[PDB]
């Protein structure tokens, strides 16, 4: 909401980060990971940053959440594929709001490489096919292929 | 022959042929919407 819970290792469910202020996302990675906190909270505060009106620190703090797929999590690799599909969609989304200085490929490279690790564990997600289908419209080709992978979503 | 002016210039103008044209909207090739299944964090399908 404006402050959701960050669980501890010992006497958990005690600490909070109020999102009305804007802390730096890298110390958030720390204060999460000295606590061996579950991967779900990383998505939750990523959504908090996004609803805070942030698209770039939001998408780069989760890059630090790509390291901790199953760190102490007892098979939350489903949570890591959910993590990584967010970057596989929002790298290619933030490439469309490109600026005068970088290239589109300056985000498409990271989107495409991380999608490859996204397909190492899980195949044909409701967002896996979206990432490559929206990958096609950027280049003006594989357009019926993009339509087919979207129709793979309906089936 | 007649000494015709070289009509290198428009003063009529072509504005009858100009404002008759209705102009396309191609700002974003997927028609001005970010296409995403993640940013619908909300849904009106809930009551109500």
């Amino acid at each position: 909401r404006g402050s959701i819970e960050i669980p501890l290792r010992d006497t958990d469910e005690v600490i909070e980060l109020d999102f009305d202020q804007l802390p730096e996302g890298d110390e958030v990675i720390s204060i999460l990971k000295q606590e061996h906190t579950q991967l779900h909270i990383w998505i939750a505060l990523a959504l908090e940053y996004y609803k805070q009106g942030k698209t770039e620190e939001f998408v780069k703090l989760l890059e630090a959440a790509r390291i901790d797929g199953n760190l102490d999590y007892r098979d939350h690799e489903k949570d890591q594929m959910t993590c990584l599909d967010t970057l596989a969609a929002y790298y290619v989304q933030q490439a469309r709001k490109e600026k005068n200085k970088d290239n589109k490929k300056d985000l498409i490279t990271q989107a495409t490489l991380l999608y490859t690790m996204a397909d190492k564990i899980i195949m044909y997600d409701q967002n896996h096919l979206l990432g490559r289908a929206c990958f096609c419209l950027l280049e003006g080709d594989k357009m019926d292929q993009a339509d087919a992978q979207f129709h793979f979503v309906l089936n | 022959t007649y000494p015709f002016d070289q009509n290198r210039f428009v003063q009529y103008k072509a504005t009858s042929l100009e404002k008759q044209h209705k102009h396309d909207l191609l700002t974003e090739p997927d028609l001005g919407v970010t296409i995403d299944l993640i940013n619908p964090d909300t849904y009106r399908i809930d009551p109500n």
